């Protein structure tokens, strides 16, 4: 009944020296039934990342919604957008719909080709901006992510160490959680090199 | 009341033509000359800017040839602030295609979009038409490399080599005659230089009087690159082809 | 040239010529007059008697407004209605919101703007006629006469129609013999006295006079119509005048 | 030769609509005048009446747009009341939805650019009238804005609208030259009108009586006119020095 | 001449060119008479018909049980205006329960016609129309110009030739104004009134049309043998 | 909310106390009730904060180009356009609104307009939750003509009644005072009409 | 009423001409001269504050206007128009841009906005074309410093440095020999000095000349501070006292 | 309507739907064909609730049939699919949502390959080995994450599915009258009659 | 939220705590309320964040229009009107309850507006769950003719009393002060007073502890040349 939880799932992003991460789980189900282990809720354009967490046909269609935006935002500009651009229009886009918005979670994570700065943030359905430092994380499973993140995270993490922090944060929230699980998938993102990687998790 | 001061810019002649289009077609034969020609390795797209000036800003300058696309450009010949209005049109189409489908547009699809656009400010509305003629240039899976002409009757035709601008007799005639059909590109960016240099209505063909682009699979293995050359790059091919 | 053949177009003069046009359509009309009076105003108009088949008193030219406002005009009939039409729409508003009746020099501008509008497009036609109108409100009496072009002014009398220039000379002579004003029962004899005089540019055809008015101490500053006893006491006023 | 019979450009890059629209503007052979004061803006205008049968006190080309805005036409009265109307409307929705008064300089600009609408729309004509903008501004002190049917507007010291403009202009140029300061250095605006009336008749080589002029006066928070006694009163100063 | 092109533009005389050309069309259409006492009014219409093998076109409509009309010019216009006359003295009816006055209608037929002469992209209506009805204030005839004028009237004629149906009628005016409580006698005298209009055909049993209203007389109309009585 | 208005021989006063509740909690203790529409005509506002206001700044808009257009309204005149925009949206407001004007032809006059909007003119007129709790005084109290001392003491003893008795009134009682003379405001404080 | 002119008044002849945007740029020929010029630091656009009168107060009418705090515009032709554009270029920076993605247009795509309004009263219904070329000089983080001209017909190109209106081909020449990719703001400032001089015959001083540039951050011009990545405007409207120092030094 | 399966293997893509049609108290058909032709090369089946089934899948066919007249080509099955649930996405928040769930088979003449798509009548697409709408993947998806294997042939997947209707036909309430099968491949479309 | 304004001798202060939440789980830690309307006109937002967010950036783009319009600096009770409005169209379905203050060539001003549309005049003000426990700290110290030093003394208490005492208030205290005659100051972080203690162990991992199933480069680069 309650949009946010019928397909479940989970995002969290992080920051790290020089460096950010952006990981998913790949469940999508019907409420107890699993139906798809392989529906990756993390999307890109040009250089900046964006997960989405909750109703799975609302994540589709903003994916389909921001390709499209930014596509056209890169003709007429003549350059990939930035993170901090980016976030901005995905506020103005979700409050355009104040009265009948995407059931939806959004994360962004990438690094200003210009400055080298890391970012990251995330949105409730309605646009409102959650500015980080930290970690921004999203889901079904949220609650679950804040206990691990707040514990876990340590500033001006290594990639290699950061791809840790960042992995066992997901897996055990997502552990203690039905609707989110069936796999997960780490981005680890520098400012010219992104490696993504697939986690071994248990499959209940 | 207001009927006196109508033009009446969608009726035909007493011989069955359209006033609007001929004389919209008038003015484009007055544009800088663009050429298309297409290879079996990819496309070619040179064009003439018109009688510029030292103090113009070359490098930030776009009046001839537009990105539609990742896999579609076109070259201008007539009223470039008309032509920004088609292509911003264009653009959208493409993006709603890829939404719609979560597949890029062919090409011909996209020129039937716009030319039906064009079409139908000549039957109603009552509006002058758009004073443009298009060449596109443009690679789907379907039929590969493509080159396409539209003018502002909305007629639209495939091309193997084709001119749109001034001069488009005498350079018609040119590129058919040293055009071959297994022709390379680097061999088509030749022919279109060479008959750019000889139909110009300047006493010399220099680069910052030209803009050039090429669309090649010369993108590392099964994907296609367009590239839009800069003045640098243009000043290198017209040495490389020794036309100065 | 071609300037007059469409409306709102300003000749090299500054001219509309279409709403001088108009114009000539108000001069070829029938002569209406209005005499602004010491409580009120007074309306009359010519009516020609074009044939014995005309049922007397009946044509009726004067129109009222709301229940205070007296409205009568000279040229295209068709017209004046229009304008009519549009004053009672606009009286009927502003009463709904404010609750008073519309005041006259308000209710002027109303009709004033609406006329005017109809110099601003080629869509359009300019009105074909001059209307002569008023009535009582809180401030006390008010005349006005309005335009084709839209202009407008209160008056202490006011003529328009064939017989202008002979009303106007008329009614110069009793604003300048009585600075201090008109009685009501005196302005409904005078109005009458004036149509007479003014029925000589349209001497052909015999003519019915109608005569109305809204006054504070003889109406109760509603608007009436002249009938019976009181006009013909006008009437015969009038014929005394011209003999 | 339609090009003259709507807004459009001519061969010459001309709208001879507009052009006309301002030879309109003098048809009603009236003079208007205004400047400024310390505390006060003072904007005079010749009234003629022809008719004996008019109601003289109906005959007015000064309006009272708001209780701090007054506006002089120079053009026919059924243009200048679609203007004053307009105004008026303008100034009172700018009141309610930016919980302020409408400035004297932003309604002229309002003004002006309705009337640049009106030389680029074919369908609407441009209204044969210039329209002379007054107030005591909260910010900007004494103001005269004038807009006219090119939908052109600007600032004054002091200005001059009709026929014989030029004389006045001239006559108020030559003041402001040795006074050297952008107003009429004066206390009170009783003084100041009759620094108005005095330069109009130098001007224009012409006596009035109180019945042939038709004044309005600005102060901090309110414009006003001025009736025929309250004139007579600043005749009788002028020729008593 | 230049200013005839539409009903928008006022000739330099202050004529409107186009309403008088529509006023041209009343002139070429048949001859048709109205003329009343104080409790009867009657119309009389001359149809006019294509050839021999055609009908006779009809000239008389009715608008309610109390009123009807006449027409002379475009049939097709006065089919429309008697329309909405009809819808008039309907609304009268049924929301106010009221027969709608003679006078009020002619008021309203003046207005709709009015809005056609001052606008760009309409045109006049090409018809002229005589009501004649019964109400409060008894019998009415009226006669309408698509000018916008209409006139209240003892006896008229209009069409082609009417001239000398109104000169009759102007004669014998205090004749018919007394025929009252007999309709007969007042139809003959409006069958007479239109016999001054005939040239070279006469009045058959296919070609009068006649219609009547009165005091203890709903609106009807009479044609074929029904007028035979009257020829 | 405790209102009140009432006309005296030299005009009218309108009164007010100034305590705004959401609920329990006093949102605002300092509140004008108190609102100006046109320069001798003044209005006292009960029922929702944001209709009334929303309501009182679209009369003033009304009434300031009416003023432009046909110089200076009459009260009755600006309770017409009060009842016009209470009347025709009834659905979706909730405003009690009192309008209190002088004119120098008509003088003080008193226009009540409660929720329906109806309107009624009245010699005074009282309004407000804690008004239910003063019918029986200012009945008992009210005189026609009375000085203006005489009627700044009857309304403030009406409205120390109501704001004793009803919690959502209290505060200071603010009250306007409406002549020829001019506009003159009145506060009153809880010291002053507590021991009255 | 309604606007019946829903029809092009503005067509092709037979010889290809779009007669209007001729006409609109021979009013816009007859126009005060106005000229920009781009530095490596900086870009500097000029123009006359051609007075009507001399009891007009020639500082309340702006020729110079900020369009954002990093783009300013100059014109030349009918100033009702240039005011008008200026309004509607203002408002489409915002919804078309900062309302979308929360910060200001770049130069070349508000430029782009401002083509697109003067291009569709070209096309549309019942409307003359705008009778005023334009001279918008920007900055924006990923473009730099970048000047253009808007033309009549909507067409609009970028110059290192150029003139419009009255004397523009002399004034073209003028900066044709004295422009290089090496100056500097107060540089091309003292050029854009000279090069206006040749177009104005009566007096030439701070008070008949407007001159803005895009440069430095303001952070004197901002209004607050406390957010670091908040730096001020770039646009800033020289003084009348500013230009007249710089007038000795000429 | 009810049990809608499918399951894509090495050279094909197998749908089963149930044959019955029940209104309230009485099953009114026990022969329904709950499935349309897009393209020569791709079929859709459907459930949901009535009318809007037959009405949304004759739409899509219409629309699929008027793709290929005008570009005188055939949409491939993912192309479709996308085109299906963009419709089904923009239904649940119109005025009356489209309530149909669908499953997409068809074969890929440019990859050669079978793809099956499961879409929802939220627009909740996902391309799958085998799908099910409604309770049916309750009942059969143990039986085919056990047995399934992607090399499997036309007559292996056909076993299997077998083996999940009589799964179904033992632990389900209601009865479902059998199923209609229908295989899609390189050669089109053709429908099992002995099942 | 607790939110605070405060008026004193040559202008105004604003203030608030730095902490959202969703639910009872605290979604931001640091987050910013103080917004800016323009330069000199600066509001604090309770009730739903995007609500607050986007009809101060509504007004605030519509105000630098209308200032670019009409020549002049904005004014507070200009973003008031439009605000107000705004707000009462849609009865209360934006979620926007606003302390608004600021300075402009009128004057210093303090407003207060709720959601549906209803706003106040006052020389102290709060709005929040903690507004009740920061009013108990204004009505017990506020006076009149407060210094600059007083006021944001007076405005970061009564947040403090919010922080400590509701459970939807916490963190930090952000400030903004509008003096007349001078640039707004806005103090971010004005007041640090919940930095977490340092934990007992450090729980960064061993490299190599997750288990990997796959790894690849991701193509973030567009279609090269050659
Ligand atoms: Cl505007
Ligand atoms: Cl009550
Ligand atoms: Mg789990
Ligand atoms: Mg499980
Ligand atoms: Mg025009
Ligand atoms: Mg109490
Ligand atoms: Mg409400």
């Amino acid at each position: 009944s309650d949009p946010s939880s019928i397909n479940g799932g989970i995002v969290v992003a992080m920051t790290g020296k020089d460096c950010v991460a952006i990981a998913c789980d790949l469940r999508l189900g019907s409420q107890s039934l699993g139906v798809s282990n392989k529906f990756e809720k993390i999307f890109h354009y040009g250089h900046v990342f964006l997960g989405i967490t909750g109703l799975a046909t609302d994540v589709t269609t903003l994916n389909e919604m921001f390709r499209y935006k930014t596509n056209l935002y890169k003709l007429k500009e003549e350059r990939a957008i930035e993170p901090e651009t980016f976030t901005q229009l995905v506020s103005s886009s979700l409050y355009e719909r104040r009265f009948g918005p995407y059931f939806v979670g959004p994360v962004v994570a990438g690094i200003n080709s210009k400055s080298g700065k890391p970012f990251i943030a995330g949105f409730d359905l309605i646009g409102c901006i959650d500015e980080a430092k930290d970690f921004i994380v999203s889901g079904t499973a949220s609650d679950q992510l804040f206990g691990m993140c707040e514990s876990l995270y340590e500033p001006n993490l290594e990639p290699e160490d950061l791809f840790e922090t960042i992995s066992q944060a997901l897996l055990n929230a997502a552990d203690r959680d039905a609707l989110s699980g069936w796999g997960a998938v780490v981005y680890i993102i520098k400012k010219d090199e992104v490696v993504k990687r697939y986690l071994k998790m248990r499959q209940d | 009341g207001s009927r006196r001061y109508d033009s009446r810019t969608t009726i035909f002649s007493p011989e069955g033509r359209l006033y609007q289009v001929e004389y919209a077609l008038e003015s484009i034969s007055h544009a800088g000359t663009a050429i298309g020609i297409m290879a079996s390795d990819g496309i070619v797209l040179a064009a003439e800017r018109k009688v510029t000036s030292t103090l113009l800003e070359q490098d930030t300058s776009t009046e001839k040839l537009y990105k539609l696309n990742d896999k579609i450009a076109v070259a201008v010949a007539g009223l470039t602030a008309d032509a920004e209005i088609l292509i911003n049109t264009a653009r959208i189409h493409a993006q709603n295609y890829l939404k719609t489908y979560n597949e890029d547009i062919p090409v011909e699809i996209l020129v039937r979009r716009l030319s039906d656009i064009k079409q139908g400010y000549t039957q109603h509305g009552g509006l002058r038409p758009f004073g443009v003629s298009f060449i596109y240039a443009g690679y789907d899976d379907r039929y590969g490399y493509q080159l396409y002409t539209s003018n502002p009757s909305g007629n639209y035709t495939g091309w193997k080599a084709i001119s749109v601008g001034a001069n488009t007799s005498a350079a018609q005639t040119l590129l058919q005659m040293d055009y071959k059909d297994d022709m390379k590109v680097d061999d088509a960016i030749e022919l279109a230089l060479k008959t750019l240099s000889k139909t110009t209505d300047s006493s010399a063909l220099t680069y910052d009087r030209l803009e050039f682009a090429t669309i090649r699979k010369g993108a590392n293995d099964g994907e296609v690159y367009q590239k839009i050359f800069k003045p640098q790059e243009i000043k290198d091919i017209l040495v490389k082809t020794g036309i100065t | 040239t071609g300037y007059d053949l469409s409306n709102s177009v300003f000749s090299p003069d500054g001219r509309n010529f279409q709403v001088e046009y108009a114009v000539k359509a108000v001069e070829n009309g029938t002569t209406s007059i209005g005499i602004k009076c010491n409580d009120g105003v007074v309306f009359a108009v010519e009516k020609l008697i074009t044939s014995k088949l005309l049922v007397p008193q009946k044509n009726v030219k004067i129109q009222v407004v709301d229940r205070h406002i007296g409205c009568v005009y000279s040229g295209l009939i068709p017209d004046g209605r229009h304008l009519v039409n549009r004053g009672r729409e606009e009286a009927a508003s502003f009463k709904k919101l404010y609750k008073t009746p519309i005041p006259i020099p308000a209710f002027a501008d109303r009709l004033g703007q609406y006329v005017q509008a109809h110099t601003l497009y080629n869509s359009v036609r300019p009105f074909g006629v001059s209307t002569i109108f008023g009535g009582v409100d809180k401030n006390g009496a008010h005349l006005y006469m309005l335009e084709p072009s839209g202009s407008y002014w209160g008056y202490k009398g006011a003529a328009t129609g064939k017989g202008r220039q002979s009303a106007k000379a008329e009614l110069e002579k009793l604003v300048d013999h009585h600075p201090e004003g008109l009685s009501a029962r005196e302005a409904v004899k005078q109005a009458a006295k004036i149509i007479y005089l003014a029925h000589e540019d349209n001497k052909e055809k015999d003519f019915e006079l109608e005569i109305s008015w809204c006054s504070l101490s003889e109406t109760n500053g509603l608007h009436k119509f002249v009938k019976g006893d009181l006009l013909q006491e006008a009437i015969d006023f009038a014929q005394k005048e011209i003999n | 030769g339609y090009d003259r019979h709507i807004t459009i450009f001519s061969p010459e890059g001309r709208l001879y609509q507009v052009e006309y629209a301002f030879k309109a503007t003098n048809q009603t052979n009236i003079n208007s005048l205004a400047v400024r004061g310390k505390d006060c803006t003072v904007v005079i205008s010749q009234k003629k009446v022809p008719d004996k049968l008019l109601d003289p006190t109906t005959v007015s080309y000064i309006f009272c747009i708001s209780r701090t805005i007054g506006m002089v036409v120079n053009g026919p009265i059924p243009d200048a009341r679609n203007a004053a109307l307009r105004a008026k409307a303008e100034a009172a929705e700018f009141r309610y939805k930016y919980g302020y008064d409408m400035p004297c300089d932003v309604l002229a600009k309002r003004m002006a650019n309705l009337s640049q609408i009106y030389t680029q729309r074919a369908y609407m004509r441009p209204l044969g009238v210039i329209l002379t903008f007054v107030s005591v501004d909260e910010e900007l002190g004494p103001s005269i804005y004038k807009t006219d049917p090119a939908g052109y507007y600007v600032g004054y010291k002091a200005t001059a609208t009709g026929p014989k403009q030029q004389e006045i202009t001239t006559n108020l140029e030559n003041h402001f030259k040795k006074s050297k300061i952008d107003h009429i250095n004066e206390e009170s605006w009783e003084k100041v009108v009759e620094f108005a009336i005095t330069h109009m008749i130098d001007a224009l080589g012409t006596e009035f009586s109180k019945n042939d002029l038709e004044v309005g006066v600005a102060t901090k928070d309110k414009f006003f006119t001025l009736s025929a006694e309250n004139i007579e009163e600043r005749l009788v100063a002028i020729a008593e020095q | 001449n230049n200013y005839d092109g539409d009903t928008v533009t006022f000739s330099p005389t202050g004529r409107l060119f186009q309403v008088e050309y529509a006023l041209e069309a009343i002139k070429q259409g048949s001859v048709t008479v109205g003329l009343r006492s104080n409790t009867h009014a009657v119309l009389v219409a001359l149809k006019r018909n294509a050839d021999e093998l055609s009908s006779y076109q009809k000239k008389i409509i009715k608008c309610d049980e109390h009123m009807g009309l006449s027409l002379a010019g475009l049939a097709p216009d006065a089919r429309v205006l008697s329309n909405y006359l009809r819808q008039q003295c309907n609304y009268s009816s049924l929301v106010f329960n009221r027969k709608l006055a003679v006078e009020r209608a002619g008021h309203l037929l003046c207005d709709k016609a009015q809005k056609n002469t001052q606008s760009y992209g309409g045109r006049p209506y090409g018809v002229g129309l005589l009501i004649i009805g019964y109400d409060k204030s008894g019998a009415h005839l009226l006669e309408f110009q698509p000018s916008g004028n209409v006139t209240e009237l003892y006896g008229t004629a209009i069409g082609a030739r009417s001239q000398g149906a109104k000169t009759y009628l102007e004669r014998t005016l205090d004749t018919f104004i007394k025929i009252d409580g007999n309709p007969d006698e007042l139809i003959k005298a409006g069958v007479e009134a239109i016999s001054q209009s005939l040239r070279d055909e006469s009045l058959t049993v296919d070609n009068l049309s006649i219609a009547i209203v009165g005091k203890d007389t709903p609106f009807t109309i009479y044609d074929g043998e029904a007028v035979a009585k009257y020829i | 909310t405790s209102i009140m208005a009432v006309t005296f021989k030299d005009g009218v006063i309108l009164g007010a106390d100034s305590r705004t509740t959401t609920g329990a909690y006093i949102a605002n203790r300092v509140t004008d009730k108190l609102t100006r529409v046109h320069d001798k005509i003044w209005c006292c506002r009960s029922g929702s904060a944001a209709d009334t206001q929303a309501i009182a700044d679209i009369v003033q808009y009304h009434l300031e180009l009416y003023t432009s257009q046909y110089g200076t309204p009459s009260t009755e005149t600006a309770a017409s356009v009060f009842k016009e925009l209470c009347y025709e949206n009834k659905d979706n407001l909730t405003a009690g609104i009192i309008v209190a004007g002088y004119d120098d032809k008509n003088k003080g006059e008193v226009y009540t307009i409660p929720l329906g909007g109806s309107v009624h003119k009245l010699p005074y007129a009282i309004a407000g939750s804690g008004s239910t709790f003063i019918y029986g005084y200012c009945d008992k109290n009210f005189r026609e003509n009375m000085s203006k001392e005489e009627t700044v003491d009857f309304i403030k003893h009406s409205l120390s009644q109501a704001i004793k008795w009803d919690g959502s009134s209290g505060g200071v009682i603010r009250m306007v005072v409406l002549t020829a003379a001019g506009v003159e405001r009145l506060i009153f404080y809880p010291d002053e009409y507590e021991q009255l | 009423m309604t606007d019946r002119y829903s029809f092009s008044l503005t067509t092709f002849s037979p010889s290809g001409k779009l007669g209007q945007i001729d006409y609109a740029l021979t009013a816009v020929k007859q126009g005060v001269t106005s000229l920009g010029i781009k530095a490596t630091n900086g870009v500097v656009i000029a123009t006359e504050k051609k007075s009507s009168s001399p009891l007009a107060m020639s500082e309340t009418l702006s020729k110079v206007s900020l369009l954002t705090p990093d783009i300013g515009a100059v014109y030349s032709g009918m100033g009702p128009d240039y005011r008008v554009l200026v309004d509607k270029s203002r408002k489409v920076a915002h919804t078309s841009y900062k309302r979308i993605y929360g910060e200001y247009p770049p130069t070349k795509l508000l430029v782009s906005e401002v083509a697109k309004i003067m291009q569709e009263a070209t096309q549309s219904g019942g409307v003359r074309p705008f009778g005023v070329s334009l001279l918008i000089a920007g900055h924006d983080e990923f473009n730099g410093f970048s000047l253009y001209q808007v033309d009549p017909s909507g067409s609009y190109f970028p110059w290192k440095a150029t003139a419009i209106g009255k004397g523009s081909v002399a004034a073209k020449t003028f900066l044709e020999k004295r422009w290089n990719d090496e100056l500097e703001l107060e540089d091309a400032i003292h050029i854009a000095l000279l090069t206006l001089k040749e177009s104005v015959e009566g007096e030439f001083n701070g008070d008949t000349i407007e001159l803005a540039i895009i440069g430095d951050e303001n952070p004197d011009l901002l209004g607050y501070t406390g957010i670091p990545t908040d730096k001020g405007p770039r646009f800033r409207k020289l003084t009348s006292q500013e230009i007249n120092d710089r007038l000795e030094a000429l | 309507m009810d049990i809608i399966l499918g399951i894509r293997v090495q050279d094909s893509v197998i749908l089963a739907s149930s044959k019955a049609v029940t209104r309230g108290i009485s099953v009114l058909k026990d022969s329904d064909d709950k499935t349309r032709q897009l393209s020569p090369h791709t079929l859709m089946s459907f459930a949901g609730e009535a009318g809007d089934t037959v009405q949304f899948a004759e739409y899509i066919q219409a629309n699929i049939q008027l793709y290929s007249i005008r570009e005188d080509y055939e949409l491939s099955p993912q192309a479709v699919s996308s085109f299906v649930r963009q419709e089904l996405a923009k239904s649940i928040r119109s005025r009356r949502p489209y309530q149909v769930n669908v499953l997409i088979g068809g074969y890929d003449k440019k990859k050669n390959k079978p793809e099956l798509y499961q879409i929802d009548y939220l627009g909740t697409k996902v391309e799958l080995p085998y799908g099910a709408h409604g309770y049916s993947g309750f009942y059969t998806f143990s039986l085919l994450d056990h047995h399934y294997r992607p090399d499997m042939t036309t007559e292996e997947g056909l076993d299997l599915l077998k083996l999940c209707v009589q799964e179904l036909e033992k632990r389900m309430p209601m009865d479902f009258k059998g199923v209609i099968v229908k295989i899609v491949d390189k050669d089109g479309i053709r429908q099992v009659d002995d099942f | 939220t607790t939110i605070v304004g405060v008026k004193f001798n040559n202008g105004v202060v604003i203030a608030a705590d730095t902490r959202s939440t969703q639910g009872p789980i605290v979604a931001d830690k640091n987050c910013a309320k103080l917004h800016r309307i323009s330069p000199k006109i600066w509001c604090a937002g309770a009730g739903t964040a995007a609500d607050t967010e986007a009809v101060t950036q509504l007004i605030g783009s519509n105000i630098e229009l209308h200032s670019l319009y009409t020549s002049r600096e904005p004014r507070v009770v200009s973003a008031l009107q439009m605000l107000k409005q705004h707000l009462f169209k849609y009865q209360g379905h934006i979620g926007a309850y606003l302390i608004v203050a600021g300075v402009d060539p009128t004057g210093s001003h303090l407003f207060s507006i709720h959601a549906n549309g209803s706003t106040d005049v006052g020389y102290y003000l709060s709005l929040g769950s903690g507004s009740l426990a920061a009013m108990a700290v204004l009505e017990s110290h506020w006076k009149q003719d407060l210094t600059k030093e007083e006021a944001i003394k007076l405005a970061s208490d009564a947040i403090q009393a919010g922080i400590w005492n509701d459970l939807g208030s916490g963190s930090n205290v952000d400030v903004c002060v509008m003096e007349i005659g001078k640039d707004a100051e806005y103090l971010r972080n004005y007041l640090t007073p919940n930095v977490r203690e340092e934990k007992q162990k450090s729980y960064k991992f061993p490299r190599g502890t997750t288990a990997v199933l796959k790894e690849s480069i991701v193509n973030i680069c567009d279609i090269q040349e050659e």
